[PDB]
RNA sequence: AAAA
RNA sequence: AGCCAGGAUGUUGGCUUAGAAGCAGCCAUCAUUUAAAGAAAGCGUAAUAGCUCACUGGUCGAGUCGGCCUGCGCGGAAGAU
């Protein structure tokens, strides 16, 4: 039952996922390959976040999801970290559409009734970031 | 918390949409989590069923051709404003909380007897 | 975790002394390896997992050990077992109780082929080769950080190799004497492979990894007996890479620090910005040198020769000129902008590279290593 | 250059070691070698004491040059090939040797040394703490001629005046001439 | 026990008690932070 | 598990 | 005041970091569904996890909360025939 934000495809058997799954005791080599085969279509170098669910007799399933408004606006904005100091360094600029764009598909895991709701939460994203909207 | 001009504010808001509605519902919230009352209220917005919860005594302030359904507020309380609201409940406690009255046609509607409303087309 | 315990037979004790002593003929007589697995485990099917005594005279030293690890529930335990018919036969005893004393566990044996010691030839060439496979294979499919070598059963020999496979990778190797009862964590001295002795072997490796196949007579001729193990024959008049060639070939490829040296004229400009500019390059080169990430980050403009240019950040006072030979990051010129924007404005005409490395010996060398006694 | 302060002095700031290795990598692989020892400070444990004992030849004090000297080598190069090197470090190495070449003390700890009769270079060395500072390295009649100046006036006053303008910073005598990488 | 003459509250579980004309200081959730004045 |  | 329940979503906010996921440090502290739920007050974890508080909905059916000014008392308070 844990919950992780591995990359598009490259599911190594690494720290960076390696000993979490190994306390449940499911075969780590299993969830990479599995995670492979349906991520292959995801745009190259996302951190496509994951929630894994094991049960009892050392079994799992696991459900993607979209990928995170940061990623999504890091890339929207050509850059690659966020601001040091948000808010008092700025280090981007998106436009409406592009705040639209990453709603619409986060919108399979936003929980706003309009697109303008969904819209201000990635705003709000974009903000706590230091990308500012142009 | 709540001021009397706050308080005001409330019983006004759901004294107009409890005017403007057609059928209410009132239901039993207890112990079901948030992320099970997101579910509902995504349901409820996509049927056109505006939901709501709001303290007794304000609820009985503003209620008063709903008044038979003004006959039992003790324990927490859930209201929702035809048809299919009684029908999305009914799957969601059964699946899952608990229903107490239906009002419907000016009259009070028993527990057991909300299979009415929630099989007319 | 992950317990890759060696399995040796002594489970089968209690045929201590008895007419038939244990050996493969024993194995064979009494029916075959999962025949003779079912009277090996009647002996010891009782004893528990808690109690000292049964730990230390009634059970096999896989369960010794496992049991003094503390294995759960939640855990995956692989035996080794060697290639004799006794060896297996004892495997599949180990396997049924552990199964046994802790439902919900996963247990599998591997048979290393070639593992007997009857014979040295294949033992040289198809065991400890083999078993060096299967090990890496369960490191690399479960990850360093979650894997625990268990040197105590089986022969005396594969232990060399089981903790040598440890020190390499990292994970550890833990050993408990039969009478003793405190689990040893052995000591893991950091070790690596000769870079030095293996260092002209780097392009005859390198037609290998392209096209996967070399005439055994030409590997012969290109190439001290040790380098032998390094390949395997694959059987068709070629050779490719033995199991330990492919650690050796990521060995010779794994990125490492760099020591920074100073040509000539570096040392006579470092200085010179020494006084406008604190001691900000003398750090800032020991950074990058000692951080591959921050070089590889770094790489201006490439020139040629392996020459590339590196920079402390926008709008700053120096902008350095470096190439890696071995494990030294030579610094061939430290210039500011105005300096800087000039070469590269005469490198967009012509190869500006080639002229840097013409003059090495005259102007550029020695390299001296960048330490300083500064007073 | 750690290991090496570690050998001689006893200790070193674990700051100073941390500084030494960026990588998370690195200080889980290296942990057993150190060791605490208190006040902040680290030390080799008998583990690293071994290796490192084994990875380095001994040594008494570590040669450095001044920038003087540098150029001084590079030039006679020429001439005695890579004798000077030699000679420097086989001084470094042996205390023994390094008492019998003292031919000449001038003031403030600097002192000359000569190799010996019929040979033609001299050098200009003083030792701080454990490190085998070397000032000049001059020639059979440069050397005459500094041996004049000093016995009129003060002449180690003159040279360690222009320490900060001339000589220091001193480098370490490791050098890479030839194309060649392990 | 603390023996001092200024008794405080440390923390939020600490409870002021007066017994038998002593000012007294119990914690249900820290014994360090039991003192009485005196 | 001090020649499995 | 006590007792029952909830205490969520963008999101692991960005920077930094091997890890920094409310809870080592820095900056911002918006937005959504909301009866209500801090870009988290406390505990905890190698980091996650987990616990609690703030906040709000129920049960109960008369008062309740902290400041100020002031009279008298309490502790602080152990010595040698
Ligand atoms: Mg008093
Ligand atoms: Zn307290």
């Amino acid at each position: 039952y844990v919950k992780l934000q591995v990359a598009a495809g490259m599911a190594n058997p690494s720290p960076p996922v390696g000993p979490a799954l190994g306390q449940q005791g499911v075969n780590i080599m299993e969830f990479c390959k599995a995670f492979n085969a349906k991520t292959d279509s995801i745009e190259k170098g996302l951190p496509i976040p994951v929630v894994i669910t094991v049960y009892a007799d050392r079994s799992f399933t696991f459900v993607t999801k979209t990928p995170p408004a940061a990623v999504l606006l890091k890339k929207a904005a050509g850059i690659k970290s966020g601001s040091g100091k948000p808010n008092k360094d700025k280090v981007g600029k998106i436009s409406r559409a592009q705040l639209q764009e990453i709603a619409q598909t986060k919108a399979a895991d936003m929980t706003g009734a309009d697109i303008e709701a969904m819209t201000r939460s990635i705003e709000g994203t974009a903000r706590s970031m230091g990308l500012v909207v142009e | 918390a709540l001021n009397l001009q706050d308080k005001q504010a409330i019983v006004a808001e759901v004294s107009e949409v409890a005017k403007g509605a057609l059928s209410a519902v009132v239901a039993d919230s207890r112990g079901v989590t948030v992320d099970k009352m997101t579910e509902l209220r995504k349901a409820g917005r996509e049927a056109g069923v505006y939901m709501r919860v709001v303290r007794n005594t304000l609820l009985r302030r503003a209620v008063e051709p709903f008044e038979c359904l003004k006959d039992a507020f003790v324990g927490p309380t859930l209201i929702a404003y035809p048809g299919a609201a009684a029908r999305l409940f009914k799957e969601f406690a059964k699946a899952n909380f608990e229903v107490k009255a239906a009002a419907f046609e000016g009259e009070l509607i028993p527990a057991s007897q909300i299979d009415r409303l929630a099989t007319l087309p | 975790a992950v317990y890759l315990c060696t399995c040796g037979t002594a489970a089968a004790k209690k045929f201590f002394g008895q007419t038939p002593r244990f050996d493969a003929a024993w194995v064979t007589e009494h029916g075959g390896v999962e025949a003779a697995s079912k009277v090996i485990y009647d002996t010891f099917r009782t004893a528990r997992l808690d109690d000292e005594v049964a730990l230390k005279r009634d059970l096999s030293a896989e369960i010794h050990s496992l049991a003094r690890m503390g294995v759960n529930d939640k855990d995956t335990v692989v035996l080794f077992s060697s290639e004799t018919a006794d060896g297996q036969a004892c495997a599949w005893a180990v396997k049924r109780y552990l199964e046994q004393a802790r439902p919900g566990i996963l247990c599998r044996i591997e048979v290393v082929a070639g593992l007997q010691v009857t014979d040295a030839h294949v033992f040289r060439t198809a065991g400890v080769l083999n078993f060096t496979k299967a090990v890496l294979h369960e490191i690399d499919a479960n990850g360093t950080g979650q894997c625990v070598l268990n040197p105590t059963g089986g022969f005396k020999s594969l232990v060399p190799y089981t903790v040598l496979i440890g020190m390499l990778r990292g994970v550890p190797a833990k050993y408990i004497f039969e009478q003793s009862s405190a689990l040893i964590p052995l000591p893991m001295m950091p070790v690596e492979f000769a870079r030095s002795r293996l260092e002209p072997l780097r392009p005859l490796l390198e037609r290998i990894q392209n096209e996967t196949a070399i005439p055994r007579a030409e590997l012969d001729k290109a190439l001290r007996e040790i380098l032998d193990s390094l390949f395997e024959d694959v059987g068709q008049g070629q050779v490719s890479l033995s199991p330990v060639g492919f650690l050796i070939w990521e060995e010779l490829e794994r990125p490492t620090a760099l020591v920074p040296f100073l040509s000539r004229r570096a040392l006579d400009d470092l200085l010179k910005m020494r006084a406008t500019e604190g001691t900000a390059p003398d750090d800032y080169i020991t950074r990058v040198a000692r951080s591959p990430e921050q070089l590889a980050i770094g790489k201006h403009e490439s020139w040629s020769k392996g020459l590339f240019w590196l920079k402390r950040g926008e709008h700053t006072r120096d902008r350095y000129l470096v190439s890696v030979e071995g494990w030294r990051l030579l610094v061939w010129r430290i210039v500011d902008a105005d300096e800087y924007d000039d070469l590269l404005t005469q490198n967009r005409k012509t190869d500006a590279g080639a002229r840097v490395v013409a003059e090495r010996r005259e102007k550029y060398a020695p390299f001296v290593r960048l330490e300083l006694y500064e007073d | 250059p750690l290991l090496e302060r570690i050998q001689n002095e006893t200790a070193i700031p674990r700051a100073e070691l941390d500084k030494a290795l960026p990588s998370f990598e690195e200080r889980e692989i290296l942990d057993s070698l150190f060791e605490d020892v208190g006040q902040g400070q680290v030390s080799l444990s008998p583990v690293g004491f071994l290796i490192w004992e084994e990875l380095e030849r001994p040594t008494a004090l570590v040669p450095f040059l001044s920038r003087r000297a540098l150029d001084d080598l590079l030039k006679m190069r020429a001439t005695e090939g890579t004798a000077p090197d030699d000679y420097i470090t086989r001084v470094a190495r042996s205390p023994e040797q390094l008492a019998i070449g003292k031919h000449e003390s001038w003031s403030k700890g600097l002192f000359w040394l000569k190799r010996g009769e019929h040979t033609r270079d001299r050098y200009l060395v003083s030792v701080e703490g454990w490190r085998l500072l070397v000032w000049r390295i001059v020639d059979a009649d440069e050397y005459d001629d500094l041996l004049t100046q000093n016995r009129k006036t003060d002449a180690g006053a003159r040279v360690v005046a222009e320490r900060r303008e001339k000589y220091a910073p001193f480098v370490r005598l490791e050098l890479y001439e030839d194309g060649e990488g392990w | 026990m603390k023996v001092r003459a200024s008794v405080k509250k440390l923390c939020r579980n600490c409870k002021i008690v007066k017994r038998d004309g002593v000012i007294r200081v119990i914690c249900s959730a820290e014994p360090k932070h039991k003192q009485r004045q005196g």
